[PDB]
């Protein structure tokens, strides 16, 4: 569901021990969002899951692309 | 199916009565579309309440067209108990109404049926009756709730 | 159904009387007698109702009543007089009200049934007995990020200014009530586009200086989630200010009797409004944090405590549905489902042993009009499907009975594709709603809040407003009551359409039913879907977007937002939780374990709130509710 | 004034003619008969008008000029056909025109004396029978300077 | 017949009326004396007077239908096509004052849905320049648009009849209708209209009102919305 716990979320696949993470964020202000998710990750050794996002046109291609270096594999455009 | 739902009022007693002085280790167990071969493994949508390292909580599929269960479901039972937890509680998904396969590996089996089955005596011909702990039904938004409540009282003490 | 269908019975009636004695009235003038008629006359009086023929007989009277220049009632120990001429440029001389000219009974009857004067039974063409004077009431709101600086900007536009009405809207993190911590995902979005509190100190340092005491004083803020909590400490602040006034004037503390009378008077006489709506929010996201029935129980218990405290005065109830019509909702869909939020509100008070009387007058509505022509007419319906539900069904004071609506501008229809046109185009939105006795208008931008720092367009916001009522000519007027036909056809129509409505959702198994089976969801997505396809369709035109575009194309140069907040405020905020935390370590437990045996023993929950406020964080507020059950689960 | 002083006279008749009707309509429940009545409601309407009083015949005529979605009149050697219902996006149904709900035929007849439908003697409320539809003619008024200007202005416009 | 230049001046409503009709009135009674028959040319006078910010003007049009109408019945019996009256409304460039000229454009729209609700024959929306003296540019768009707006898209403005459920529309028809009648009784004991526009009555009577009406607007009794007050303490460049 929506609305839940960046740390639920994190420890909820550590539960499950899960393959990817999907996340819809057509709010805004992600960036923040998405470092604490991989640094959390990044935090317990679970770097064989994937990241992918998606948020519409929010993100301009360099920052997108920025963020995608850091680590995420893609995020899906709209367009 | 009626799982969760009891769950979740179950597990806020306890953490709420015993001061989460238990440590409960939870596995569901999901049916598989036989055709497109997936699954929708959506039973952690409901309730939040395993928001505790003490508690655990882990998802799993059928994996056959058969029976309801993977084939080590006994071996992952005794997993679950070899930690050292304190609870082990085990979901068991949906078949139509001849099963009863998790009862030969289970100490103790709750039992839940649905209010919507009217039928106003093939509850004798369901098969499930003297095979259980405690009779289980939710939803009294519905009329003819305390005529149920007493048919099955009947039919358990004549079981 | 019933109600009208005494009207048609009765207007018969009428009818036969008056043809009776206009009937002997020309025999008479023959000279043969047959008394028979007579008998058949006064058998047609008697079978007639009373209350009725006793506003039959009033009519005379009321054509004497306004005849003259100046209205005149002595009620009570005073009597108000009030002008009711005005002056045109050209010498002719116009009555702010004008009375039928009929003569034949039955019409005039039925008239009186179903279009009195306003301020009279059924309070079918407005509740207050004539407009009120210039000088609108209009607060000003404004409020984002810390205490501080929103202090410092209510000093700055209250200034040199007698009745002030303050707006506070808080930021999104108040509205979940999450405690804020370390977590930069929190911590990132906090403070933007609202103003964020999180104890009882900051919530006082907010409104400090302020005198909440004042009688011809307003404040509003708009919150629904923490609504019982927030009210706790503005309650608790209401007491704090003004014992603190004493402990300026005496320096003692005072005894514990006097502690109590002074609070008893300033609960007596303290001001205030919450926009609170449980409903709306279940019905528009699904971004609640409770379990609907548990907020509507809290909110009862709320209502139970302040009747039996006994506050006359403020109300913290707002039966809201902007989001419904923003969504895209069509009009007659958005008018049925307020009215049958608001019975279900009416029913649940009178399921928890309060009687009627007290809370009814306290009730409000705040809904918008749209570009359709039913909107025209849609206040029209708001007033009298309820007038006559408080009469017969439950027989509620006069006062109670009384309907209150707030109307504001919707924004859906103001697209930011060619602004200008919007402008021009909200005029004609704010003319229906005067026409129809508007109690409170707004004018409003796209973003309800100003979610972007506004400029001069607010001057032109609020000029229109100026320019219908105080200077426009048929403003002067009021009644729209005979002399235009498509009101009153559009009015039985639409009556006959919402009740329709209303049966169908009483069909589909309860409201709460309803709300479980996302009845009402469903329906606005599909309604909305097909509003959008025959927008991009055409087959509705619509001015100013499919058609008639600029052959220069639309360049439309603009900026998004300026809307900061420095780390050093949020920083600051955040080690005064931290104090604030440190300070009472011990004390919060017995406060927790008190609200857990409340929740537990079926007990008013406010209560305890009450003191809890003083020295429980609203973070370990939202999490103790949460261990209780509180929290909403998702049930899509 | 002469005009509307004739208003005044003949509503009070047409008031006293459907009196006298209504009357002897009661009168012929109760038993006794007397004929007086009927003798009054001839006089009356001798002394009643002759184009009014066809006038207020043709009302259940206009009635039923409205009952239905369109209108069609027959006029010269041709018939001309036009709509008259609209939809809302509520489905609320609008009639274009709305005809007065009363009975009384003195109010009738003040209406119809002061202000009928828009095409219609006196056209008290619009010469044209119906609105004319859309696509208005917008004039394009331009002109300055010499003849030779104006000119090609003209045929820069009309293009 | 036009009087647009009348109410132009700043006439007053019921006189603007009155005037227009008196010319019309004259004009037929002349063309009558010259052994012409009627029925050859009343269904071609044409009439232009606009529509200012007082309430008469929303129901102005409904007694120039009125008046004109019984006239040509029993007094001439010209035929039904001859006695329909037609008209032509165009907004008061008057009201619209060059301060705060940003705010004419939205409180036209007052004086064109009066227009439009009272069924014309047709709509002018016309800039303060009726030649364009400057010649005119992309506004026009606006002024257009808004007629556009309320003709093509604006639900009520499929009705075309108000007749039950407003008094105020009889009320004021029944009163302009006998002060105009009023007018006229004066203006024909003045000795002929020809006698008036000899001796000027009519503008004597035109300069007092406009005196009367200056004299209101200057003194702030009588508010003019964004001009007496509300104005901005920014100044007004308004280039
Ligand atoms: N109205 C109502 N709905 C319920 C109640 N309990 C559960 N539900 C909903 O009914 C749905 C049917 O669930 P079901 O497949 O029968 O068993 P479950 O999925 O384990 O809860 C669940 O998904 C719940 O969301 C209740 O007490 N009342």
């Amino acid at each position: 569901g929506h609305n839940r716990s960046v740390q639920e979320v994190v420890t909820a696949a550590l539960q499950e021990d899960v393959q990817g993470i999907a996340i819809s964020s057509y709010q805004g202000g992600h960036v923040e969002y998405f470092k604490y998710m991989i640094d959390l990750l990044r935090e317990h050794g679970g770097e064989h899951i994937q990241v992918f996002g998606g948020g519409g046109g929010v993100i301009v291609p360099d920052e997108i692309r920025e963020l995608q270096a850091y680590g995420v594999a893609r995020i899906y455009s709209p367009e | 199916a009626g799982k969760s739902s009891l769950t979740d009022e179950l597990i806020r007693r306890f953490r709420l009565d015993q001061d989460d002085a238990l440590s409960i280790a939870v596995i569901s167990i999901d049916p598989s579309r036989r055709k497109s071969g997936g699954a929708l493994l959506g039973d952690r949508i409901r309730m939040n309440a395993i928001n505790h390292p003490n508690i655990f909580m882990r998802s799993l599929a059928t994996r056959e067209a058969g029976s309801e269960i993977s084939q080590a479901l006994p071996d992952v039972i005794a997993a679950c108990k070899a930690a050292r937890f304190d609870l082990v509680i085990v979901e068991t998904s949906g078949i139509g109404q001849g099963d009863a396969a998790i009862v030969p590996h289970v100490d103790l089996s709750l039992y839940v049926m649905t209010p919507e089955f009217g039928a106003a005596s093939a509850l004798e011909k369901i098969d499930m009756l003297d095979f259980a702990d405690f009779v289980a039904i939710n939803k009294f938004d519905r009329k003819g709730a305390q005529d149920a409540w007493r048919d099955v009282a009947k039919q358990v003490q004549r079981n | 159904r019933a109600y009208h269908r005494r009207v048609v019975a009765q207007s018969k009636l009428a009818r036969e009387r008056q043809q009776l004695r206009a009937a002997h009235d020309m025999l008479q003038g023959a000279g043969h007698e047959s008394a028979a008629l007579e008998t058949l006359a006064s058998e047609r009086d008697v079978s007639l109702g009373a209350v009725e023929r006793k506003l039959l007989a009033m009519w005379p009277q009321m054509q004497q009543a306004y005849s003259g220049d100046e209205y005149v009632v002595k009620i009570r120990d005073k009597e108000i007089r009030t002008g009711l001429i005005s002056t045109t440029l050209s010498g002719t001389k116009i009555r702010k009200v004008v009375l039928p000219r009929f003569e034949d009974e039955g019409e005039i009857l039925k008239w009186l049934m179903r279009e009195n004067v306003p301020g009279s039974f059924p309070y079918t063409a407005g509740v207050f007995a004539f407009k009120r004077e210039g000088e609108d009431p209009t607060r000003m709101f404004a409020g984002e990020g810390d205490a501080f600086r929103t202090n410092r900007r209510f000093k700055l536009v209250s200034e040199g200014m007698e009745a002030k009405r303050l707006s506070t809207a808080f930021d999104s993190v108040t509205l979940y009530g999450e405690d804020p911590h370390e977590r930069p995902d929190i911590y990132g979005k906090v403070g933007n586009s609202g103003v964020s509190i999180a104890t009882l100190e900051d919530m006082k340092v907010l409104y400090d200086g302020f005198d909440l005491t004042n009688p011809s004083t307003s404040v509003s803020m708009t919150i629904n989630g923490p609504a019982p909590t927030i009210l706790a400490m503005f309650m608790n602040t209401a007491i704090d200010q003004q014992i603190d006034r004493f402990r300026a004037d005496n320096g003692r503390d005072p005894t514990a009797d006097e502690e109590a009378k002074i609070r008893a008077w300033v609960l007596q006489n303290v001001r205030g409004t919450v926009q609170a709506d449980i409903l709306k929010e279940d019905q528009g996201q699904n971004t609640c944090i409770f379990s609907t029935e548990f907020s509507l129980k809290v909110m009862g218990d709320i209502q139970e405590y302040f009747v039996h405290h006994q506050v006359r005065n403020f109300y913290s109830v707002s039966i809201s549905g902007y989001h419904i019509a923003e969504a895209g909702a069509n009009p007659i869909s958005q008018l049925a489902f307020t009215l049958a939020n608001g019975f279900t509100y009416v029913e649940a008070y009178l399921a928890r042993g309060m009687h009627i009387d007290d809370f009814a007058p306290n009730l409000s509505f705040f809904f918008s009009n749209g570009m359709d022509p039913e909107y025209s007419v849609l206040g029209r319906v708001a007033r009298r499907i309820w007038a006559v539900t408080m009469r017969d069904k439950y027989g509620a004071n006069d006062r109670s009975q009384k309907l209150k609506y707030h109307i504001q501008t919707s924004g859906r229809s103001l697209h930011a594709q060619e602004i200008d046109f919007n402008d021009i185009r909200t005029t004609l939105q704010a003319l229906i709603a005067i026409y129809d006795n508007c109690n409170s208008l707004h004018t409003n931008a796209y973003d309800e809040a100003i979610t972007t720092p506004t400029a001069e367009s607010v001057r032109r916001a609020l000029a229109i407003q100026l320019i219908i009522n105080r200077e426009w000519g048929v403003a002067k007027c009021e009644n729209p009551n005979q002399g235009s036909f498509l009101i009153e056809e559009l009015t039985d129509l639409v009556e006959e359409a919402v009740l329709q409505e209303f049966e169908r959702i009483a069909e589909r198994g309860g409201v709460l039913g309803a709300m479980e089976t996302g009845y009402q969801r469903g329906k606005i997505q599909e309604e909305s879907l097909y509003y959008e396809q025959l927008k991009h369709d055409g087959t509705l035109p619509i001015i100013g977007v499919n058609t008639f575009r600029n052959p220069n194309g639309d360049p439309t140069p603009q900026t998004l937002e300026l809307a900061r907040s420095s780390e050093d405020e949020k920083q600051s905020q955040l080690h005064r939780l931290t104090e604030f935390h440190g300070a009472h370590q011990a004390d919060a437990e017995a406060m927790l374990a008190r609200l857990r045996q409340a929740v537990i023993d079926n007990r008013n929950v406010f209560a305890v709130l009450m003191d809890a406020v003083r020295v429980c964080s609203l973070g370990q507020i939202t999490h103790a509710l949460f261990e209780v059950g509180g929290q909403y689960r998702r049930n899509m």
